[PDB]
This record gives structure tokens, sequence and C-alpha cells, in this order.
């Protein structure tokens, strides 16, 4: 209503976590 | 149609990708729900494949709707199920025993039972599969925990052979829940959070089945046609967060965001997508010309064409041209348009195979 600049960056990836190991054998 | 699986078969190539099944049953269901496989070539467990060759559940796509046999030890093949009139759940209330399905583990806590593990797993917004180590495992340090899962494509990465130990799917998709499956509708809002896909949709609430269905997305963004940049409109922005929430609503008009009720309505209503969307061309990689009457001919050739995802039927209306109109048959990769054009005059539509 004032002003748009294109801000908004489409970027397609995946969400972070913390590592947690396997088991073992 | 052919739903029973071919013994010693090994279709050869039509390699679309290649992801990590249980059985292959469950790679048919993999395959069925894909939005281009047609075939499926499944590797079980044999002394004569090296085990990391093992549960390789490969999808398959091909011109000509099938592909070479060749004959080849443990390696059951298939067909999707994308034609059939019979019906199947996607839902695998089955339990692997022996079995480590491998993803992003991003939980890990204690249960009773495997049952509890998968309850955990159904009711996390984030969980894919499980892994539930019984009482009886070596590592006193693991024994009965319960690791939630989850992958980007919502199949394990690799699956090997563990004693002791048992893996399972999340059972989301068993609910039934007739509600709406876009719960919460946000107008005039972006979201801004983690882009893990992107889809062109005709209105907002296909985009919203869409995220419903897809495995990692838990909201969504779409910019309708009168969204300022051209490139950003019928934009279906699939997103998800740690939390399962969105972060920061941004107020910006011609944008309508919502919520994912996971397991809504929707095993099959977004592949019942009946609507015409009129003055609409729903761009793709063409499959064919044909010619026929109407849009609702040009549906059906879709529906019976097993590789069309998607058509265009332009109308010939017979203002001074032939009453027979062309219908283009499409297809692309994710299973939506690459591209929705407004004022064009055709009459676009989705394929009714899974329907
Ligand atoms: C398996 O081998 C080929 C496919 O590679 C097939 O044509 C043939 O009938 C089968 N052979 C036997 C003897 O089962
Ligand atoms: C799993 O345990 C983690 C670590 O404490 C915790 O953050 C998370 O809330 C738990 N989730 C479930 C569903 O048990």
């Amino acid at each position: 209503d004032d002003d748009w600049i294109p801000d908004i960056q489409i970027d397609p990836n995946g969400l972070s976590f913390n590592p947690i190991s396997d088991f073992p054998d | 149609c052919v739903t029973q699986l071919l013994k010693d078969t090994c279709f050869e190539g039509g390699d679309i990708t290649t992801v990590f099944t249980p059985s292959a049953k469950y790679c048919q269901v993999v395959c069925t729900y894909h939005p281009r496989c047609l075939l499926f070539t499944f590797t079980a467990e044999s002394p004569s494949e090296d085990p990391t060759r093992w549960f390789t559940c490969v999808l398959k796509d091909s011109v000509t709707e099938t592909l070479p046999r060749v004959n080849r030890t443990a390696a059951i093949s298939g067909y999707s199920f994308k034609q059939c009139s019979h019906q199947i759940s996607a839902c695998n209330k089955d339990i692997y025993v022996d079995l480590d399905m491998k993803g992003i583990n991003y939980n890990s806590s204690v249960a009773k039972s495997a049952q509890e593990c998968q309850e955990r797993c159904t009711d996390d917004v984030h969980c894919h599969f499980f892994t539930y180590a019984t009482r009886q495992f070596p590592s006193l340090e693991h024994r009965n925990i319960c690791l939630l899962k989850h992958t980007q494509t919502g199949t394990p990465t690799r699956i090997t052979k563990l004693d002791k130990v048992v893996s399972g799917f999340s059972l989301k998709s068993c609910a039934l829940s007739n509600l709406a499956c876009i719960r919460d509708i946000f107008p005039n809002t972006v979201f801004a959070d983690s882009n893990i896909d992107s889809v062109m949709a005709p209105d907002a609430f296909v985009c919203g089945r869409i995220c419903t269905h897809h495995p990692g997305c838990l909201f969504f963004t779409f910019f309708s046609q009168e969204w300022p940049k051209e490139s950003q409109r019928n934009l279906c922005l699939l997103k998800t967060s740690e939390s399962g929430l969105p972060s920061t609503r941004i107020k910006k008009s011609k944008a309508l965001s919502g919520f994912s009720l996971q397991s809504c309505r929707h095993s099959i209503p977004v592949f019942c997508h009946s609507s015409f969307y009129h003055d609409t061309d729903f761009l793709g990689e063409e499959l064919d010309i044909v010619a026929a009457k109407s849009h609702e001919a040009c549906q059906k050739l879709c529906t019976n064409a097993v590789r069309c995802q998607f058509f265009t039927y332009t109308p010939a209306q017979a203002s001074c041209n032939e009453g027979k109109g062309k219908c283009y048959l499409k297809l692309s990769s994710n299973g939506s348009p690459t591209k929705i054009l407004h004022g064009r005059g055709g009459i676009s539509g989705y394929t009714l195979r899974l329907c």
C-alpha cells in the first residue's frame, strides 16, 4: 500500500536437528 | 491390472530414484503414490547380494509403460496401482523384527514396548518411522530406547538387519478424522520458515491438500494470481519448523498461509480433484496431443493414460472452427504444473488415476 520489494527468497532445503547416534551391533 | 509380484524378476532401465523400503509390497505402495513411478524392482535379502544392496527399492518409469524383464536372484519386481480400480490403504501397521530403518534420528526416549514407541511416532509431528530396542538388547545403554526418525522422502535412507531391535512406521495415515485438512487458515499472511519444497497450485486449497500429503510439510504459504511478482504467482511454498509451528507471521496481502492437518481426510482427495479450471493452462512436459470433444473427454484421456498427471483441453468452440478441440496430455516431476497460466483460453484439470 506504500512499498513492496520482493524480500522473500524461496529456498528449498531441510530442517536441522541435534544428532543422535545409532545402535552398534 | 497386476497386483501380484514378479518373483526373481528385475526390471532394467527406468530409474527415477532409489529408496529403501522394508518389503517389496511397501516398495509397491511407495511406487503407487510417487507422481511418476510405474514400475519397481525390489532387492530382498539374499547371500547372492551384498548387504548394502538389500531393501533397495528402485522406482521406475517408461514411455512404453513397461520395461524389459530379466530374471535375477532375490529380486521382486512389480507394477504400480495407478490404474487399478481396487484400492490400498498405504498404512503399514506391520512392525518389522531385526530391522534397523535409518534416517535422521531426532528423539531418543524410553518406552515400555514397541507399541509405546509406535504410539510416540504416530503422535509426533515429525516422525516417519521408529526403531525400538527390546529389553534383550546387548547394550544396557540402549535397552528399551525409542528413536523417532524422519527423512526427506518419508522412507528410510538405508535399512540394515540388527538383532533384538524392531522398526515400524508412523500410523498418521491410519487415522480417519473427517475434519478440515487446512485447519488454521491465515489470510493475507506469508510464513517464513524453512522452505522444503515448492509446487504450482491453481487455488489455495490445492496448496493445502498437497502439504497434507507431502511427507515433510506442516504449514504452507500460497501466493495468488494477483500477487505482485509474476514468478511467484500460484507459488505453493511448503514449509516446516523444528517446533512444528511457524515462527513469525508477516502480514502481506495477496498471499494466504495455513496449517496442515496432517491426518485429516486425505488418503486420495488431492488425487480426486475433479475440478475444471477454465481460462487456465496447466503447463508441464507434453505427453501427447490427442483430439476430443469436451474437457470431460480430455479428463478421461488423462485418467486412462497412466503417465498423464494433468491435462489442458483447448476448446475449439465452433464459432468458426471445428467442433473437436485439442487435448494436451501432460506430466511433470512433482505431479503438479510447472506454471499455471491465466487468460489463454484453456480448460485444465488433474488426472483421476488414483481416485
Ligand atoms: C528367466 O530368464 C528369462 C528372463 O531373463 C526368462 O525369459 C526365462 O523364461 C526364465 N528362465 C527360466 C528357465 O525360468
Ligand atoms: C523425546 O525426548 C526429547 C529429549 O528429551 C524431547 O525433547 C521430546 O519432547 C521427546 N518427544 C517425545 C514425543 O517423546
